[PDB]
């Protein structure tokens, strides 16, 4: 009869009262989804209000809500509702009824015609950083197995009327596996069912499915549940799915750790390298994992016995080899630049006459810092801890190139400053080593950008100051004229360091305003260089034991990935790790070559 | 494989075909007593460049709350059906002045899509009759290219519900240019 | 003469042979400060092992 | 500063239907967790014509 006492009949779950319902709609042409039996701002009909007062677990009023319903005609469009409020978007009658672990009424509303793809996109689920709280990948099927419910997930999947495909995916593009680890936490209980919801999956999909792999279906970021795992931070699924076994022959392709022999405690073990060293070709777990990671549980994961190993086997490989001659490459062409601007004669305006012989020698030492330059423009476009650093490098030097070609005598200073920079990128190959590690980590890059800030807000300072104390100057030691802000800047700088000398209070028309500017400058300078030291102290005790004890493992797989990336691509996959393995027969029949790494194990139990 | 799902919007004029548009793309059924006012929570399966779409169909009315509740539409949409009747031309003058606007402030970047419905009534003798009485003529191709010029729109093409001609590759051209 | 001005007071006599005195002026400031923060980084290395190190070690 | 009396006379919402002027917080709709409230902004956002609770407090 009218929305605030039919809410009050399904809530009480009075059938007694709902009897003349029908006569009224049939009579008045209403359905139960007309606005007058809709919450205006919930846009709740009737159905999802009789999905939450449940008494001992059923509602006698919802099967006759559904035949008031199908005589209406409005089956449809009852049974699928969405809530409008930007909370709970997108929230049809089926979520309630899977949220509410109602198998029976999951069953009702799948039989008589629920959407079973509806996405849920309201603002509860969302992501946790998003601004939300369950995300569990906004389908009636992903969110059954992010509820931790095997009997509906597999009624979903085997309806006689509709059943849901598990290779569907949302708006972001996380697909059911997506879900299970967007909800899987590291704690032992959680990891219990994740795991086993996810294999279950897996499995369900490949024999529904022979010739699709479920972990293949990259999201709208391209990341595979693998990589999702490594960038999210999840350990336990991470661990699972990159040891993952399964027993059964139909699908056992699935697999990827494949015992190969044993010997009573000792066996050999070939881990599959899918998505681990893809050489390049696409997204590697690793990568994801050493750079995109935030976590704090990266050093776990790099700890995994495939990973570590396989880091491992790269360094012995080519990895010191490598390290040593990129090494020995720097060092050497920053000494050449060094030599070749210190032999530049700088006679007159540039360019200069090359005819000598060491002319010559500085040419050719220019032509090479120009190629080292352009070559580190080449790889900055093609990507477009110290890749700032080589860059910034790079574009000065260019500058001073253009100065030089543009006859600019000025490009020495802008060149000179870019080979200072060329001897702080060079700490970068000191990283590894115990001493200065904790200084070419984070220091060299972040604190020198935080410096570079830092000395741009001093020298606008000292400059605008400097312009301040000139303009009360004796015009006419330091008189005023065309030079004086040079000179005077040296000698406020003086002063500053401590060096300066009072012959600057001799010229002054007002001695008395002059000391109070002076004084008050030296309080702002003193306060300016005590918060540099303030923020030098806090983020250098911002690294602590647990930091610097464990940033070791993690800078030594940088070095060795950025050196494995510095190769092109055939020389990628010309030190490749492991063998092609024939692991088995897949699906189809075929035996599956796969790139597998063998790590040999105990296990005493 | 997995059917994509796409979310379609058809917003216009009152009585400009828009639900009979819907319910013979759906149920290939038009409506011939009971057209409802809103064809609401369907979702119709399309195959184009062999992938398989599923349309999910949102109607909006200009009627009673439903001209408060058009705007929660929006949101989500992947395409956009502007409709205004062949036969009715004020709904092809309004188009510019009022749907382009409110589809454009809450639908951004969204593909436009304008259909000139109830085509077959353009050689309608009634229709024509009563538009002379008005002193006005039914929306010709030319003028619906016009108007599309003056929006941007990803395309115009006109659809008779009714006769069941060009209401499918109306659909098709949506779920194209929601794909991009 | 860079040793000397970087243990103690130099005079600045260098700027004079320079054609620009205001980026020999930045770059003598920031190596200055780079030295002084490579420093405390080297002897904070002991400090830290020292308030860290000693909990169950020492 | 009275952090507790504020409180409540801020949010204070009467069920009685005869005299429901006094409340403030009225209740727009509320389903599960989120509740959306119109709070009386009567002496908060003055504008000038009254002292601001907002002035006073910060
Ligand atoms: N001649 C003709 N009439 C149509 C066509 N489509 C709809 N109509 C009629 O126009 C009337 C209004 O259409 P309707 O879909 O209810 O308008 P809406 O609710 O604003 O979309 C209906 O009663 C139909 O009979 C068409 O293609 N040709
Ligand atoms: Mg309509």
């Amino acid at each position: 009869f009218n929305r605030p006492i039919l809410f009050d009949i399904v809530s009480r779950g009075s059938t007694a009262d709902l009897d003349g319902l029908l006569p009224f709609l049939l009579t008045h042409k209403k359905r139960l989804t007309d606005e007058e039996f809709r919450e205006p701002s919930t846009g709740k009909t009737c159905l999802p209000k009789a999905l939450l007062n449940l008494s001992n677990g059923r509602n006698d009023t919802i099967p006759v809500l559904l035949d008031i319903a199908e005589r209406t005609g409005n089956m449809r469009e009852f049974i699928n509702s969405p809530f409008r409020d930007i909370y709970y978007r997108g929230q049809t009658a089926l979520h309630i009824a899977i949220e509410r672990r109602c198998k029976h009424y999951v069953e009702l509303l799948v039989a008589q015609g629920a959407d079973v793809h509806a996405q849920a996109r309201g603002r509860f689920f969302q992501p946790k950083d998003e601004g939300g709280y369950f995300y569990f990948g906004e389908l009636p099927l992903s969110l059954a197995a992010c509820t931790n419910q095997p009997h509906i997930v597999n009624y979903l999947t085997e309806n006689p009327h509709k059943k849901a495909d598990m290779r569907r995916q949302d708006s972001r593009g996380n697909t059911v596996l997506h879900a299970l680890v967007a909800i899987a936490d590291n704690t032992r209980e959680n990891t219990k069912f994740v795991t086993k919801m996810y294999d279950l999956l897996l499995l369900k999909c490949a024999r529904l499915f022979p010739d699709s792999n479920l972990e293949a279906v990259l999201n709208n970021d391209g990341l595979s549940p693998l990589m999702m795992a490594a960038k999210t931070g999840k350990i336990g699924i991470f661990q699972h799915i990159i040891r993952r076994e399964v027993t059964d022959e139909d699908t056992r392709h699935l697999s990827r750790k494949f015992k190969d022999w044993a010997y009573g405690p000792v066996y050999s073990s070939l881990y599959d390298l899918s998505s681990l060293d893809t050489c390049g070709e696409e997204a590697s777990v690793l990568e994801i994992l050493v750079y995109n990671s935030k976590i704090e549980n990266r050093h776990e994961m790099l700890a995994v016995e495939p990973i570590n190993e396989l880091l491992r086997d790269k360094w012995r490989k080519f990895g010191a080899v490598s390290f040593y001659i990129n090494v020995v490459s720097y060092l050497c062409a920053m000494v050449i630049f060094t030599l070749t601007a210190y032999y530049q004669p700088l006679e007159g305006t540039p360019p200069y006459p090359y005819r000598t012989t060491v002319d010559y020698l500085r040419l050719a030492g220019e032509v090479i810092t120009l190629f080292t330059g352009v070559l580190f423009f080449f790889t900055n476009i093609k990507d477009l801890s110290f890749q700032l650093l080589y860059f910034i490098y790079s574009v000065l030097v260019i500058v001073s190139a253009a100065l030089y070609l543009a006859g600019i005598e000025a490009y020495l200073a802008v060149m000179v400053f870019a080979l200072v920079l060329g001897w702080m990128n060079a700490l970068y190959f000191t990283r590894g080593l115990k001493l200065t590690g904790t200084y070419s980590i984070m220091i060299q890059k972040i604190l020198f950008k935080d410096l570079f800030r830092f000395l741009l807000v001093y020298l606008l300072f000292m400059i605008g100051y400097a312009s301040a104390l000139v303009s009360l100057l004796n015009p006419c030691p330091s008189c005023r004229d065309s030079e004086t802000f040079s000179t005077f800047l040296l000698d406020l700088f003086k002063l500053t360091i401590g060096m300066g000398d009072l012959e600057m209070l001799s010229s002054t028309k007002y001695p008395v305003v002059f000391i109070i500017l002076l004084v008050t400058y030296i309080i702002l300078t003193f306060v300016l260089l005590l918060n540099m030291l303030i923020a030098l102290m806090g983020e250098t005790v911002g690294q602590v034991s647990k930091e610097s004890k464990h940033i070791w493992k993690l800078q030594w797989a940088t070095t060795i990935l950025d050196i494995e990336r510095s190769f092109p691509v055939f020389l990628r996959k010309a030190f490749r790790s492991g063998e092609m393995v024939t692991v088995g027969k897949s699906s189809d029949g075929t035996p599956d070559r796969r790139w597998c790494f063998r790590v040999d194990e105990v296990n005493w139990s | 494989m997995a059917a994509i799902r796409k979310k379609l919007v058809i917003v216009g004029d009152g009585a400009c075909g828009k639900t009979c548009l819907l319910i013979v793309f759906s149920k290939d059924q038009f409506p011939e007593v009971y057209v409802p006012t809103v064809f609401e929570n369907y979702v119709a399966d399309i195959e184009v460049d062999g992938k398989q779409v599923e349309l999910a169909l949102w109607d909006t009315a200009g009627q009673e709350d439903y001209d408060r509740l058009r705007p929660l539409s929006y949101p989500d949409t992947d395409v956009i059906l502007m409709c205004f009747s062949i036969d009715s031309p004020d709904s092809l003058e309004n188009i510019p002045e009022k749907w382009t606007p409110e589809v454009k402030h809450f639908c951004p970047n969204v593909p436009i899509i304008l259909v000139g419905n109830k085509k077959d009534l353009r050689n309608d003798e009634h229709t024509r009759r009563e538009l002379a009485k008005m002193k006005q003529e039914p929306v010709k191709p030319e003028e619906g290219r016009d108007m599309a010029n003056r929006i941007g729109a990803f395309g115009y093409m006109e659809c008779s519900a009714k006769t069941k001609d060009g209401v499918r590759e109306v659909f098709e051209m949506a779920t194209r240019a929601a794909l991009q």
